[PDB]
């Protein structure tokens, strides 16, 4: 039985998106290859490389044009002609577009491809930008976070693959099962928050009571996400606030990597 | 004689090229180039020394964890900070933990298909597979019916016709040495290693509050609330699940991985004499266990001209010799300033050109010490380890060496650790090690807790006239990290990053001097320069990073 | 004559004492004593219909979800209420998953040690362990590495002197037949058993809340809200964990927990002859797939004087042929109406007055259908799957046959499953065949939310007067469990509650017939009185639960 | 060698001992191996009948003053003690004798720790508390129907570890696992303060995850963790989170007493 091709093209990445799915568990990475998918290219786990992985993508192109989802980790640099990130001789954002041209489905893994994120933050030295800023007339599906719960991930993909489209998303393009609410409009701390319960410095008596972090600087008020329910690692218990650390807004444009950690956040 | 490129390299992270001549059947001179670049240390720049951690942990999510530690050490160095005991403890098992997930998979996951064909692997016999471990390994899943299951996963796959990321490799090149059984027995351990990286990664979670990137860090120690009694925060529930995921670890690594390391050693022995990257090695000590950021469970060191035995200590991450030896160039790198630069002094100013040969050809720069290329990672630190005459290093590397012995009737002196096998073999002996370090760490938490110490953050001040200095070492899963912060009226006013796989993989220096790279290729032979497996061999021993090389 | 009491039957569910007359080493009488009672039916008097499921699943945690199912199949059945689908295949998901949980439990946990010397599996030869099941089970687990490990584990509790719940066992008992290898191959697959049952409770965990004690059910459907697109509701993430679940279940049992009981019949063939507790056999049709409370997966009826060609097949829970069948007597139980009670006009009034041999001596009532006692639970079950001609359940007895003729030579025709070892084997069928409900309902779940429903709910309305009668029916793992509920004004005025356990624990009847669990001891060897050894081996065959039969 | 602990079910429905198969720190199999010596419990024993009687006669003497005597169920008070008898002695005399040498002794489940289901409505067997039958002894009460088992395992490590009990509130329950108001830290909160109701299940409200007060959440009036542990160590398993209110079955007065629909009272 054949399984849906997948290209994966990573551009100005840190790699932590791809090694997110190294935690996944439904599916694991190996069923997910073995199993769900046929990936096609990724260049962190082919065996082949240089001349030899090329040409895996450029027949996989060509053999799967049309049905393949293609996935970018990774903003992309546009500053100075492409080059700064340069893969076989040629700036990343051709390959980007040359995969576009025959997708089934676009997505964005990530705050970089989805926004820009850390790589276009400050000065942007590269003039790095979002996927859906280098691919302006195709739908591109953003999957933000640095790096995301590889299921908002794993269950976009699944949702293509078994009922035969997206699920469906936002204004920003993000799935509504993992994107739809504000952590501050589905947070466990907000009885805290609602009474004035607030830690106040890392290690003090609110803190150590597992009290609300707003005045820690916690960018739930202002981001979009589903940390505070679907949380990390499915062990249970585990995501950034639960552990004792504001959210930081790294799901969110304008957030993450702009404001202080300590900044407060605007509450509606 | 001819050129060749292997553009993209890939099982590795980020962006890699090589070129290489090959003069006579040899690899006569190599080229090793980075070709992103993002301009991590920019973007830091003008903010609160506070927040730098958050932002260059971005650096890398191969080594997550790495970076947001070296950041927060800089800052609490510029700023004469002691760390709570506490967040040493967790900063130390959150390390260790990490850097067990991260040389598994780099053993497996990235390296193990530069050795194994896994298309031989569907003409072993599962029974006679099972039967080469007996003696050789207690791990519980090496059956003929664990073999069988395996086999028949490789069978469907290729029966499918969509190899994916397994088509077009080496199958049947001349340097694929393995027979068929033991090819079956790696993909089986291949996939293994997918459980015993995951309940690494657990470990992370728990503490860091997810992983990739953690989010429990603080200059001034950690984010965690310790409170035994408390709801919501690190109790003693939740410690005794972190517990249990650290105690599944062990057999894995002991009796699979240590086991494989042993055994790809036996049948490619000819790799104990190749890959040499320099002569010269640099480890920093690690896990501090103190009040004042010291008292490391690891320790670290200078060797020169590789002299065990004159090799020169180094007890803190205060060293002013340290300190003082490093600088980076970038006269073949694709940055303005080339002369050699201490790095509170650095420059990242962008000048591409495109590739030369004699000029500019990679975005990584050139890192020194005292003026002398130098090797980091897990054969550095155990080099010096060993050279420290540290008896679990020892230990621990003489069993690599034992089941050598009994596959080979050979033995394995020291000389031949200076090679792409002797490199793997650091790498495994540091995963082993690394197990005692994470019970240690969580029985010493334990025990400070229950003298009533639940400290874990002193709030800091910053001055906001003045200029200050910060350093931040970090031992990392690729060698020695460093993290350099300059504070000027309140904020960051330089920031430079000199990361383990920019030493490894720096272009030619100032002096034109060869880094370990591309001097550890000299001399590879390739059999098919169309297809250069042997390139990629001792390229994938160094575990490149390219993310963390150029950031 | 010798009477011997034995008072606690442990590794059971709850509080039972067993009585026997023992003649010249062979059991000619005994007698089944439920020990403690709570009320249960009483406690839920008088309250609304809708809260009645919460309270009695309180009857008992081992068999959770049950008592909750058939509470509110009891209140639709009065209400006139059509279950949605989707809550239709939901419950059946948890009672499948919970069941396979149960009976892997039973298997190992609690039926175990009657069968299997732990001290005998110190003397084993963990390869020849290994060895004997080449060609026998592909489970991959059963290397000499894996058995070693085990062997060492028993090594080192022995050594400790604390036994604990292993002490005083019947170790080196005449009874005892197993060659040390194989008492070790059973400890092994007991520490494995563990590991299934919790992935069992991962499933049931996903879809009910919790467990034990689901909270997830409504009179009307289910509370889970099915929305592929919601946040921190059912949505395809979910789904997608709980099929991680469902998947990891099969290979244990099928290769594992199918191959050992077929093992256990062939060393143990004499219990093929021996604990025949019936001659009728009753179960009910389970896992409705359509739109009005029918369509079951799984067929029910009744057997007659073990007569499968004659059997009544059962296709509704509305069957009045079934409904009219049942009543239970209290003439030799502690309550004070003794005449049979159709249970809408049950009462249990508690009238103790002691142990007495020819009087009352349990807190278990009496059940009789048309006036005959009857075994119920997965031997029945089996049975009428046999008579039905379902060719899933032939197909899976008949793998057991095979393994029990390798080792052998000898079939097994029906007349050896009236039996201890056929009461077993038709528990194993059962965890088998439900591991296809399980991928069955998960598929037809996925099918239907695509298809645009995602219904799961019927609001109930309760008329405020009139008087009204309901019974919800159910397959629990130890067989036909029925709650019978009477409305009147709008408030439970009646409720009763005739459990698995009850039509197979109850004492002697109206007239004065002999039930299961005590037929079934007449004619047991007893090679020692002082430790009967041979009477707890057939009582755990039916899975006694004394919550349940008692309530 | 470890420590010991005597298990003894009175008026059981055996979820208490079944919450421990669920467990995964400890596991079961290593909480019976590694963690303690568990000297007697009925449901695991390979010894029946007079055989497990002796193990548990001369636990008692051997482990004098160091076990944990643990209970689960309620004790029936009626009628001398005859609604649950073991080896022919009401089981309240069993729990008296076991109590006399413990070091500490815990009631787990709500049935021990107030009653629970068994002692509601009209209470047909004089059902009480573990607290009520030993009033001379501090039980340590890990409520819920059953509790998440690792609020029990905590409390025995807590003993273990560092020689004491946790920290207790007023009820003698843990800190840990009951110290605050399932309300006052449930993830639904911000739904409740915006008046976003669940009013049926399968509803519009429901199907978004809202708040299910109008459907007789007792997170106001109940202490526990369930928000913030919560079950079976998958994640994101509660019975709010999957779709149902709270009965509050950790809390006396609440659980059992109050029908499912019944609205709280908010603090
Ligand atoms: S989104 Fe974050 S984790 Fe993913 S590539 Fe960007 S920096 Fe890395
Ligand atoms: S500010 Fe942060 S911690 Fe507080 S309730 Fe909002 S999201 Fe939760
Ligand atoms: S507290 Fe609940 S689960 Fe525990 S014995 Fe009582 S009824 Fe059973
Ligand atoms: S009423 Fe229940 S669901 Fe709503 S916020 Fe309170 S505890 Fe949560
Ligand atoms: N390990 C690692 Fe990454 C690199 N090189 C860092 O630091
Ligand atoms: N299974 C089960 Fe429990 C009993 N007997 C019920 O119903
Ligand atoms: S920092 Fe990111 S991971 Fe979630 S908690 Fe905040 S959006
Ligand atoms: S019913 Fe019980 S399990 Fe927790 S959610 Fe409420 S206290
Ligand atoms: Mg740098
Ligand atoms: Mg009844
Ligand atoms: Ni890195
Ligand atoms: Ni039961």
């Amino acid at each position: 039985p054949q399984r849906p091709p997948v290209i994966w093209i990573g551009a100005q990445e840190c790699t932590g998106c791809t090694e997110s799915l190294l935690r996944a568990t439904h599916p694991t990475v190996e069923n997910l290859v073995l199993e769900t998918i046929s990936l096609e290219y990724h260049e962190v786990l082919s065996a082949a490389f240089g001349h030899q992985v090329e040409e895996n993508k450029h027949n996989a192109l060509e053999k799967y044009k049309g049905q393949y989802v293609l996935v970018v980790d990774g903003s992309i640099p546009l500053k100075d002609n492409g080059i700064y990130c340069m893969v076989a001789g040629e700036p990343i954002v051709d390959h980007i577009r040359k995969a576009a041209e025959g997708a089934a489905a676009i997505i964005a893994i990530g705050s970089c491809s989805a926004w820009g994120g850390v790589a276009a933050a400050g000065v942007n030295p590269t003039g790095a930008v979002s996927l859906q800023e280098v691919l302006p007339g195709k739908t591109v599906i953003n999957i933000p976070g640095c790096p995301p719960n590889p299921h908002n991930f794993l269950a976009t993909v699944a949702h293509i693959i078994t009922y035969g489209k997206p699920p469906k998303l936002d204004d920003k393009n993000r799935p509504t099962f993992a994107y739809g609410r504000l952590i501050h409009e589905h947070c466990e701390r907000r009885p805290h928050f609602d009474a004035g319960r607030f830690a106040k410095e890392f290690g003090d008596e609110g803190h150590r009571e597992g009290w609300c972090l707003y005045h820690l600087g916690c960018k739930g008020p202002e981001t979009y996400g589903n940390c505070s329910t679907l949380q990390f690692c499915d062990v249970g218990g585990v995501w950034p606030v639960a552990i004792g650390h504001p959210c930081y807004g790294c799901n969110e444009e304008g957030i993450g990597f702009h404001k202080g950690i300590h900044q407060l956040a605007n509450v509606e | 004689s001819q050129r060749i490129t292997i553009d993209p390299v890939t099982r590795i992270e980020g962006h890699l090229r090589i070129d290489c001549e090959i003069e006579n059947g040899v690899v006569s001179k190599a080229w090793a180039s980075g070709t992103m670049w993002r301009g991590m240390e920019e973007i830091v720049k003008n903010r609160d020394p506070r927040d730098a951690w958050m932002i260059v942990q971005r650096i890398c999510g191969v080594c997550t964890t790495t970076h947001a530690l070296s950041s927060v050490r800089a800052a609490e160095s510029a700023l004469n900070i002691d760390v709570p005991v506490n967040a040493q403890y967790i900063r130390n098992i959150i390390l260790a933990a990490h850097t067990t997930h991260d040389h598994i998979v780099h053993f497996y996951q990235l390296s193990a298909l530069d050795w194994v064909d896994i298309t031989s692997a569907l003409q072993a016999d599962p029974t006679k597979a099972s039967e080469m471990l007996k003696g050789v390994s207690t791990w519980h899943l090496n059956s003929p019916e664990e073999f069988t299951k395996v086999q028949n996963k490789i069978k469907d796959l290729v029966a499918s016709g969509q190899l994916g990321i397994f088509a077009n490799g080496y199958w049947g090149h001349p340097a694929m040495k393995l027979p068929p059984e033991v090819n079956l027995i790696a993909v089986a351990h291949y996939l293994q290693a997918l459980e015993c990286q995951r309940d690494a990664n657990r470990v992370v979670a728990l503490l860091g509050g997810k992983t990739p990137h953690i989010q429990n860090l603080a200059v001034g120690g950690v984010a965690n609330p310790i409170n035994l009694d408390g709801l919501g925060v690190l109790n003693l529930e939740r410690l005794m699940y972190i517990k249990s995921f650290i105690d599944k670890l062990s057999d894995f690594v002991e009796q699979v991985y240590k086991v494989d390391t042993a055994v790809i050693a036996a049948f490619y022995p000819e790799w104990l004499t190749r890959g040499k990257g320099a002569v010269n090695y640099l480890s920093v000590p690690e896990f501090p266990t103190d009040s004042k950021n010291g008292s490391f469970l690891f320790p670290g060191g200078y060797i020169e001209n590789a002299d065990l035995s004159s090799y020169r200590p180094i007890t803190s991450h205060s060293d002013e010799y340290l300190i003082k030896g490093i600088q980076e160039s970038a006269k073949h790198s694709w940055y303005k300033d080339e002369a050699p630069q201490a790095p509170w002094e650095g420059t990242t100013i962008p000048a591409y050109d495109g590739w030369s040969d004699d000029g500019k050809y990679s975005w990584v720069k050139s890192p020194t010490f005292y003026g002398k290329t130098v090797e980091v990672g897990p054969l550095a630190n155990m080099l010096v380890k060993l050279a420290a005459g540290r008896e679990s290093t020892q230990n621990k590397l003489n069993e690599i060496v034992a089941i050598y012995q009994k596959l080979t009737g050979n033995t394995l002196e020291v000389a031949q650790l200076h090679s792409t096998l002797g490199r793997i073999i650091g790498r495994t002996v540091h995963c082993c090690e690394l197990q005692d370090i994470l019970q240690n760490q969580y029985s010493a938490l334990i025990t400070n807790i229950g003298k009533g110490d639940h400290t874990t953050f002193v709030k800091p001040n910053i001055p906001a006239t003045g200029e200050f200095k910060g350093v931040g070492f970090l031992e990392a899963p690729r060698g020695m990290l460093s993290h350099w912060m300059v504070i000027k009226d309140g904020i960051i006013s330089n920031y430079q990053a000199v990361v383990p796989s920019t030493w490894n993989s720096g272009p030619r220096n100032f002096n034109d001097d060869v880094g370990p790279y591309e001097q550890s290729l000299v001399g590879t032979p390739v059999a098919d320069p169309n297809k250069p497996l042997e390139v990629v061999r001792t390229i994938h021993s160094f575990d490149p990073c390219m993310a963390c090389a150029v950031h």
